[PDB]
């Protein structure tokens, strides 16, 4: 079974050793497809990095409006959860209630 | 099996090998096309930014306090969605 | 298969990268959309610091608000969230109480 | 059979692309009136803001009232309240 | 049994050795092929490295926002998952 | 039965231990092939060292977005988890909240 | 019974004695083939480290992380799986 077989694989294998160099060629330009794919990723990367890391403004209102479009999909989440409640600030009369957001004052956030 | 199959998986390959140079043309495209749309919520995000980096936090927390009704409107879909406050010492437990 | 499909496939890309230039436009034109979507959430942005930085008094009121808006809205929320003992203080009477109600104080906010 | 179905997606698809040049022009559109229904809601916001930040939170100590008896009607729906500490080192165990 | 198993299995070490010397080799090609679908990727990934040091965290962060939106996509698909905070005396349980 | 097989076993065995001299060599050339096979592992690893070693850049942007990846595959996931709720850092009215995503400056992250 | 049955264990073990002569003849050759494919995945592993050490700890993370996409893969065919966080006093539970 395996006698046969293997020496078919090894002629099978010269042929694939010359269309394995042809699959780096072929896995090569799907290599740039893959590449373009997760570097179109990349590129929301390049233009968030390059608008949002001087100073997080809208990275700010992103953790806010993702925390949100998170939660607009925690509606398939089932996920059992937890934030923290001075991020909510339900401490609606407390001295730490904008402690949470006076923070608007930019160096408490 | 396999003899067959190479051939043909050599000659699909010099198609797609030939396609997928033009195919890495249509990435360039198509990621023009994925950038800008990507980016039109970026972009979007961009000019918030500079709203609120001009402006202040003003709906940095606005947002997060407009948008943190969504919390309240769409956290338990699900049954079993809670927090538990900060600067303390929580004995954090998650339900059953 | 795969042959006529990838010789198929490549003159239709010829032709489809034609309609992907068309698409670069589309998509400048859905980059619009979106621009405009999260730019009146942008407006928004641009006068809520303009009137907050100054000191973020609707940003308070709007954490109050926000509380009271999450709260209004949990009231539909099964939500397991909470809150706890003392400060929206029904604790009704105690210092607490000239804690929570008199955290209303500036300085304390 | 399959053939027809291919073009009729690839007909949906140009059908979009279409509705996509209408959705640039409604885009002018909305640019000017979205950015505008903004500026409306937006400008209650900003006199409140302004009002508050000179002296504070006003309008929902009374609202708290006032919504109180509406919407906190809407939340005497709520099955569950409780009122959260802070200032200390508060820990918790929650509902299940 | 194990006279004639031994003996076949003699004859299959030879020829399954003369094919795995040239399988070695068609791997060194292969190899170079899975580095290459792997480059895909990790291509894909030095480029998005050099994005990110050059350009600081946006996208660190923002594939943990805009793509955080993921966490809440998928994490439910079964109903007995979480996120939940620390910074505190967290002293976790997990459920039934 | 102990006894005929232990003939049978010590005669298959003289011409089973050529053999396996020659599966020293059989298992050598499908040592080479595991190697390589791990080996189109290991020098994507070699190109990732030289792509992240340096900085962790995509590093940190596929803790990630694998994170995503990983999560995009917890769809099937029934594995009970948690966060550190500060790490989403959903915090929708704190300081923390900015502390998380002004991690966006380089250093915190 | 075990008179017949001590006999038997004498002879055979005298036997085994010299089938354990050469079984481990054959366990010379055995060793060596058992060392070689373990050789193989452990080969690739010297040169996986090679790799990483003259390039880093990319790939020591990203088949942690690629191959993450596996670890949840993998992990769901069960369900009570976890991973939670550090810095915290975690008092870990498990399910039932």
């Amino acid at each position: 079974r395996e006698y046969t077989a293997a020496v078919e694989a090894k002629q099978v294998a010269q042929q694939e050793a010359q269309r394995a160099q042809f699959l780096v060629e072929k896995a090569k330009q799907e290599q740039r497809q893959k590449i373009v794919q997760a570097e179109g990723e990349a590129e929301a990367a390049k233009m968030l990095g390059e608008a949002l890391s001087k100073n997080p403004g809208y990275i700010k209102l992103r953790k806010i409006r993702a925390a949100q479009n998170i939660s607009k999909t925690i509606a398939t989440s089932q996920n059992r959860i937890y934030l923290t409640a001075d991020n909510l600030v339900l401490n609606l009369q407390d001295e730490s209630f904008t402690r949470g957001s006076d923070s608007l004052i930019k160096g408490k956030k | 099996k396999e003899f067959t199959e190479a051939v043909e998986a050599k000659q699909v390959a010099q198609q797609e090998a030939e396609r997928a140079r033009f195919v890495v043309e249509k990435a360039e495209q198509q990621k023009k096309a994925a950038i800008i749309s990507a980016e039109g919520d970026s972009k979007a995000a961009e000019l918030i930014a500079n709203s609120l980096a001009t402006a202040g936090d003003g709906l940095i927390e606005l947002r997060k306090l407009e948008a943190a009704e969504d919390i309240a409107y769409q956290l338990s879909r699900s049954r079993n969605i809670t927090y538990l406050p900060a600067g303390q010492s929580v004995l954090l437990q998650l339900p059953q």
